């Protein structure tokens, strides 16, 4: 069964939703707050067992903890895909306008 | 009053192609 | 009078000339200004 | 079609008040905006960084929010990342960079009004194009 | 069998006659811009004729024989 | 801009700089004038 | 001596060896249609007229013997697809051996012109120089060409003294040959009307035996006989060639837009037709039909008969084709086996949506599919870091009415996908691509081929008009021109080339 | 009209000393 | 019927025949007037 893994992915909750262990960096942008500053660090420090324990970051502030509590409904987390992560592509994925 | 072929043929293009230039002349100053 | 050479070839191409030059000079500030400026 | 005031009607601030920008109001600040930020800004997008533009949408979401006049403004004197955490004058043109800047150097309100007010207004006019890059060319 | 060019266009009769008539046709075209008459003879739009004031699609003819009724209807959608 | 004293003759000095071409439209007028002999 | 490309004037003066050439050439266009027809009867197979018409497999005589009611072989099957049918001398096996024959009869009648070309008949009675009187024998053609043209039109055409022609519905599902009526009123003019073929052959075959009659028995008035060199064989040449590339012109307009004389069944479907969605709107309609009549979608769809289906499929539009794409339209997408049924696509939320077909214009064309309003729903996309539309985003399903899958549902987004990607050329078929080796890139029809072959040597045949025109009005100046400067100065002369002004 | 002006009257001159010339059988 | 477009047929004919008719009539008119010496 040769499958393309970009597209099976897209029929996870990574088509749906920001993935903390996989989406590229710039996804962030889409909601108040999380760019650069957090979306930084929680690229820095994926993968997750779940959104939740984006929480503990280490170092995070308390103002930043609060901010991704309003925000883990529009997260999710998938198995870390290799494709995706590889190059550096979370931080740069060959995309501009 | 009388007419040459020569005549006749340079109006037709001299005539309007003057018309023309003042219509493009004009058009220079419209603003939208 | 329908005498040629009254007035000489010469001023006729320079005035003529200078017609054209400014005509086609109004065109070009056009571009710049109004309607097909980009502005 | 026409450049009508209700166009050039805008959010003055987050808590719905509006100015009315006027015709020469709006052409000044595009000629602004061309004359100090289309280096990098044309149509709406950021060249030096294409993940952040200049849809109303976008600025909307920005912290603090920099959908209205005053946002902008404040923008322009005290520029930040997106989100509000890190203060970036040293690197974005703005009054306090007007040294390092220079084109931001004879700026007045009136000026920074009139920037504002154009980076509102095109797209209500030009919808997806603003911002949209050469997708939408 | 006639006469040459420059020898018509160096003449006082020549210039006589055209300085009347060609600043004339010239003025002529002008008008027909400015006056906006050239709009209405040829069916072009104005700057504010393009689209009704939301709308942002053309109006496009897409029926070869009501083409004269849908042009009609585009331009009394410019409310 | 100028030194503000000249600022009067900002009109002028816009012009100069085309002059050189028009010698070269010169020699024509003055070829026309002596037939192109 | 004379260079290569002026050794047939040699027959200028010669009217003997003239007929003998033509003699060859006649034997020589009859053989190649013999020829033609014996190497498209041993490759055509006659098995399946419904998805394996003539018109996939590269046949381009078939179809016009088949036009004027050629229509089955001595081993018993019929274009239309019967069996035991006794076509009798003149099956396409019979014609086949008619023009060979025809070829050679021909051939042994040119050796003899050739041969006994000093005819006393070719000698002017006066002169004893060699001479063809042009103009009567123009009346004699024409009148020959009046009395055939009106025959063919009246005993053959309307079957009251052979077959008819071909004729079908309006979606050319039921085609035969059929005895056709002259209609005579203005529908007679309609290119589409049968009986404007029968009528203007009855019509322009009386006004040929009227004005053959007339340019037998009329001389030309000396001002034409002068003004177009009528004692110059080369004039006719000049005008021939005219005539010829203005039917060329026209042939090749009837066959790409269409009309009564090339049809469907025969020569393929037109690009018009997938331009318009003319199959899809008819089907669309018995569908819709079957439903109000309380059918279910299985039972609607399962009653579209695989003939109309298979007009609404771009592999058979003849605008999809190669200039050096060679060969039967089988041989790129394959020898089409059965319908597969009509797709009908839907998204997670159960709404239809619809691929947007591909218009001729284009090779390759993107996956994207509609709500009924033609909103994006569903797409394949390019790049996919931003993808909105993905077939597994928006869980596309595809379900198969009428045709082998009929009742069928597919969920899984690589065989979705596969179905959707067939959907852009319209309604969807099993081929066989193994038996020819067909390498999946599409062919025109002979439809197309027609088309281009007769535009181009019409074209061509311009130059030709031109060149031998020129060469008749300008026969005096041909070596070059007169060894007065007043002539072609100006002033000397008031009216130009007239010595007496 | 400062600048147009300017302009007819440089553009004038070299015509205008050609013209000059001409009218008193001078050395062109 | 004489259907709109059969009616648009006979302007365009008789426009196109108006046109040859008066240029061909000015051009015999001409012709005639101004005549060729021999
Ligand atoms: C130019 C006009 C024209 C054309 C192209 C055709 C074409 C055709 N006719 Mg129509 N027809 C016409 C005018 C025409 N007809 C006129 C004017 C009449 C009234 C007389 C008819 C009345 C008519 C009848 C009654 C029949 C046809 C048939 C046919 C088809 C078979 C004949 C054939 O291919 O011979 C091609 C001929 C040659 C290549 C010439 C060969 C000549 C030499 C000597 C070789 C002879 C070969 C062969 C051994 C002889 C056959 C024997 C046979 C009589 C049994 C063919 C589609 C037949 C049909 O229906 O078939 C399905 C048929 O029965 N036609
Ligand atoms: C009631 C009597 C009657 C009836 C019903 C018909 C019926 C018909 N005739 Mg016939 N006709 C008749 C009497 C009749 N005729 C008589 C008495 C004569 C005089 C002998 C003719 C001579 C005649 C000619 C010469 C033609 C017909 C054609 C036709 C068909 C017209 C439909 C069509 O497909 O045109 C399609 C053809 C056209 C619309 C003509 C196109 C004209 C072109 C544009 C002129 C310029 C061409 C030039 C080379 C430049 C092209 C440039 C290009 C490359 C861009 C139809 C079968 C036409 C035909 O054969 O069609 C297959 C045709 O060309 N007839
Ligand atoms: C009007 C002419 C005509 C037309 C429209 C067709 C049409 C058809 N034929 Mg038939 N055929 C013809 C005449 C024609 N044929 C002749 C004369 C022969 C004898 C050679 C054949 C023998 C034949 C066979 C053996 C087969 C066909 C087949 C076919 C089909 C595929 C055609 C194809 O692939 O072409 C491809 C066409 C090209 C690649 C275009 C060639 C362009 C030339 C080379 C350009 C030359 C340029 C020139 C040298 C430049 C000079 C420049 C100079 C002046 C300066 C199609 C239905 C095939 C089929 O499916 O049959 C069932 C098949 O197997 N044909
Ligand atoms: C009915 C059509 C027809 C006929 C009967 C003729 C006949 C004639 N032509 Mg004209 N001509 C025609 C159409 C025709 N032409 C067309 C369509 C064109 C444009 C292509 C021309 C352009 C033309 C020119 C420019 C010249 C002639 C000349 C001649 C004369 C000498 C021909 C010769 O010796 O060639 C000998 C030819 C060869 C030895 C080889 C030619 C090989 C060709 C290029 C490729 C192979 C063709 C293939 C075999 C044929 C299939 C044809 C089919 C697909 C149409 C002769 C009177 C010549 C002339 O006027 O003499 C005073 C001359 O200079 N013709
Ligand atoms: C570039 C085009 C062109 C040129 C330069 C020539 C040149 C020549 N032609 Mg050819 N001819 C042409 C195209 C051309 N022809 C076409 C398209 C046809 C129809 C098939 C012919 C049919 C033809 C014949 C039958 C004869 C000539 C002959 C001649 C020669 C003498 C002049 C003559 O009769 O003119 C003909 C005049 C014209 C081409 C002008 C036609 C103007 C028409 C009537 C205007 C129609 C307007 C239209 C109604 C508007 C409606 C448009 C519609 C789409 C809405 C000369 C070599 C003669 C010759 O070879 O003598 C030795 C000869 O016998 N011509
Ligand atoms: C003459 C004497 C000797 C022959 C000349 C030498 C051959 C010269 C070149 C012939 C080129 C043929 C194409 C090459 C490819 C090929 O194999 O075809 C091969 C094709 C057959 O195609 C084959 O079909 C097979 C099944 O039957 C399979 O599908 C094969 O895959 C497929 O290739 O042959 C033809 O189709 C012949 C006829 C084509 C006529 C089309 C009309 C277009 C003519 C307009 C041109 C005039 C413009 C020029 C004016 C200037
Ligand atoms: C709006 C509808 C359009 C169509 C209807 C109008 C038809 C006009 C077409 C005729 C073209 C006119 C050409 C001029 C004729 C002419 O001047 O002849 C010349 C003659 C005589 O001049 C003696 O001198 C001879 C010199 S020359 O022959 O004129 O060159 O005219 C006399 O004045
Ligand atoms: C199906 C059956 C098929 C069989 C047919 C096969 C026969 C085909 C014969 C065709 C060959 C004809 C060629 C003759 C060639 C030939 O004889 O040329 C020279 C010839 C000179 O003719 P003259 O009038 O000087 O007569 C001298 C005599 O000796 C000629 O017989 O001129 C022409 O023939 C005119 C047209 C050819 C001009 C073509 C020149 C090409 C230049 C080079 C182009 C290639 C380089 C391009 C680089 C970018
Ligand atoms: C006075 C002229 C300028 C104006 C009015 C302006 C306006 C803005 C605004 C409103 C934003 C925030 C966008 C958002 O939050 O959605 C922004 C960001 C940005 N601009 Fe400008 N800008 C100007 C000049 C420039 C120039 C000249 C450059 C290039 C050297 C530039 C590069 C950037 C970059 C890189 C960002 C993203 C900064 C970050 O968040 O890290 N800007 N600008
Ligand atoms: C003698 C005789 C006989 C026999 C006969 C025969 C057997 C014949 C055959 C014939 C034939 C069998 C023929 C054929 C022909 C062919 C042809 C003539 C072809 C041509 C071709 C062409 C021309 C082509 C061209 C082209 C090409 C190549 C490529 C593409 C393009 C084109 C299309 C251009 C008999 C016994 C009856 C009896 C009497 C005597
Ligand atoms: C040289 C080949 C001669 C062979 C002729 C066999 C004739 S067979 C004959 O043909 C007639 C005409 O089609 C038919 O009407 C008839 O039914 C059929 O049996
Ligand atoms: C040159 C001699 C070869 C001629 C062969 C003549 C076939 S004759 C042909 O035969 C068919 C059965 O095969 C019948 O259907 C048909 O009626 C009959 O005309
Ligand atoms: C491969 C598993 C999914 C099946 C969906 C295939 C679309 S349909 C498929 O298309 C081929 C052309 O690509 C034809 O040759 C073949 O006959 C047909 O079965
Ligand atoms: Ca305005
Ligand atoms: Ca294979
Ligand atoms: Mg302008």
């Amino acid at each position: 069964e040769l499958v393309n893994v970009v597209d099976e992915k897209l029929g996870t909750a990574y088509g749906e939703k920001i993935d903390l262990n996989n989406t590229n960096i710039a996804a962030f942008i889409q909601y108040r707050g999380l760019y650069p500053t957090l979306a930084k660090l929680i690229v820095k420090n994926a993968p997750y067992e779940s959104v939740e324990d984006v929480l503990n970051i280490p170092g995070l502030t308390e103002r930043q903890k609060q901010i991704l509590r309003e925000n883990l409904e529009h997260f999710t987390v998938t198995e870390v895909e290799t494709a995706l992560v590889e190059g550096g592509d979370r931080y740069n994925n060959g995309l501009y306008k | 009053p009388i007419f040459t072929v020569r005549w006749v043929a340079v109006h037709t293009l001299a005539v309007p192609t003057i018309f023309f230039l003042g219509a493009i002349a004009a058009m220079q100053f419209i603003q939208r | 009078m329908s005498e040629g050479g009254r007035i000489p070839l010469w001023i006729v191409a320079t005035v003529a000339g200078m017609g054209v030059i400014v005509i086609v000079g109004l065109f070009f500030y056009g571009a710049y200004a109004g309607l097909g400026s980009s502005l | 079609a026409e450049l009508t005031p209700e166009v050039l009607t805008v959010p003055l601030n987050s808590e719905g008040k509006t100015i009315t920008l006027t015709e020469k109001q709006y052409l000044e600040g595009k000629r602004l905006f061309q004359y100090a930020c289309a280096s990098c800004h044309v149509g709406g997008i950021t060249k030096t960084n294409p993940s952040l533009d200049l849809r109303t949408e976008t600025l909307a979401l920005a912290t603090p929010p920099r959908d209205n006049i005053e946002g902008l403004v404040d923008y322009m004197k005290n520029p930040t990342t997106y989100d509000g955490e890190q203060e970036i004058a040293e690197v974005h043109p703005s009054l306090r960079s007007a040294d390092i800047f220079p084109k931001m150097r004879n700026l007045t309100e009136k000026d920074l009004v009139a920037i504002a007010g154009h980076i509102l207004v095109e797209p209500k006019i030009l919808g997806d194009k603003w911002g949209g890059g050469k997708v939408y060319y | 069998g006639e006469r040459p060019f420059s020898d018509i266009i160096t003449s006082v009769r020549y210039w006589v006659i055209h300085s009347i008539t060609i600043p004339a046709l010239f003025i002529a075209g002008w008008l027909f811009v400015s006056t906006g008459l050239a709009y209405d003879v040829f069916g072009t739009p104005r700057p504010d004729s393009y689209y009704a004031q939301e709308q942002r699609s053309i109006p496009l003819v897409t029926d070869r024989f009501e083409a004269k009724q849908q042009v009609e209807t585009f331009l009394e959608q410019l409310k | 801009k100028l030194p503000e004293a000249y600022a009067i003759f900002d009109p002028l000095v816009d012009v100069l700089p085309v002059i050189p071409v028009l010698f070269l439209a010169l020699a024509f007028v003055w070829q026309a004038a002596v037939g192109f002999r | 001596g004379l260079p290569w490309y002026r050794v047939h004037t040699v027959l200028i003066n010669d009217p003997g060896r003239l007929i003998a050439a033509h003699l060859m050439h006649t034997a020589l266009v009859a053989g190649w249609a013999g020829s033609m027809a014996l190497y498209e009867l041993a490759t055509f197979d006659p098995s399946d007229p419904v998805l394996n018409p003539m018109w996939r497999q590269g046949m381009f005589v078939l179809p016009f013997m088949a036009r004027l009611g050629v229509t089955g072989s001595w081993s018993g099957w019929s274009i239309t697809g019967e069996t035991g049918i006794d076509p009798g001398f003149w099956s396409f096996e019979g014609v086949a051996l008619a023009h060979i024959v025809l070829s050679g009869l021909l051939f042994l009648a040119a050796c003899w012109h050739w041969v006994y070309w000093d005819l006393e008949l070719f000698r002017d009675p006066r002169t004893g120089e060699p001479a063809l009187d042009l103009p009567k024998m123009f009346g004699i053609h024409l009148f020959l060409a009046g009395l055939l043209c009106f025959g063919f039109g009246a005993f053959h055409l309307t079957g009251l003294f052979g077959p008819g022609m071909w004729v079908s519905d309006p979606y050319g599902l039921t085609g035969s040959v059929q005895p056709v009526a002259p209609e005579w009123g203005p529908d007679g003019f309609n290119p589409y009307n049968p009986g404007g073929v029968v009528a203007h052959h009855i019509a322009a075959g009386i006004v040929g035996i009227i004005a053959g009659l007339f340019h037998i028995l009329v001389r030309p008035p000396q001002r034409l006989y002068k003004a177009l060199r009528m004692g110059n064989i080369e004039t006719v040449l000049s005008s021939s060639i005219a005539a010829v590339f203005f039917a060329a012109f026209v042939v090749a307009g009837t066959m790409w837009y269409g009309s009564a004389t090339t049809p469907i069944e025969l020569f393929g479907p037109t690009r018009y037709q997938w331009d318009s969605s003319y199959f899809q709107q008819e089907i669309n309609r018995r569908v819709q039909a079957s439903l109000a009549s309380g059918a279910t979608l299985e039972e609607a769809w399962s009653a579209i008969p695989e003939k109309l289906a298979f007009y609404d499929y771009i592999g058979n539009n003849p605008a999809k084709g190669g200039l050096f794409r060679t060969g039967p339209m089988n041989k790129g997408d394959g020898i089409a086996q059965a319908w597969k049924g009509h797709a009908v696509f839907r998204n997670k939320e159960g709404e239809e949506l619809f691929v947007r077909r591909m218009p001729a214009f284009f090779e390759s064309f993107p996956v994207i599919l509609t709500d009924k309003n033609g909103v994006v729903k569903a797409d394949i996309p390019f790049r996919r870091a931003e993808s909105k539309y993905s077939f597994e985003q928006q869980g596309v399903t595809v379900s198969f009415y009428g045709g082998e899958l009929n009742g069928q549902t597919f969920t899984d987004p690589p065989t979705v996908k596969s179905y959707a990607r067939k959907a852009i050329f319209g309604e969807i078929f099993e081929f066989d691509t193994e038996t020819l080796n067909s390498d999946g890139i599409f062919r025109t029809s002979p439809r197309g081929w027609f088309t281009f072959a007769h535009a181009v040597f019409a074209l061509l045949f311009f130059f030709g008009h031109i060149w031998h025109g020129a060469r008749t009005l300008f026969r005096d100046v041909f070596s070059g021109i007169d060894p007065s400067p007043e002539q072609v100065e100006w002033g000397f002369y008031q009216k130009v080339g007239d010595v007496t002004t | 009209i400062a600048q147009l002006t300017m302009i007819a009257m440089i553009g004038i001159a070299g015509p205008m000393i050609i013209f000059l010339l001409a009218v008193r059988r001078g050395n062109l | 019927t004489i259907t709109p477009s059969l009616k648009g047929f006979f302007i365009g004919l008789l426009s196109g025949a108006v046109v040859l008719g008066l240029t061909f009539a000015v051009l015999i008119a001409i012709s005639q007037i101004d005549k060729v010496q021999r």
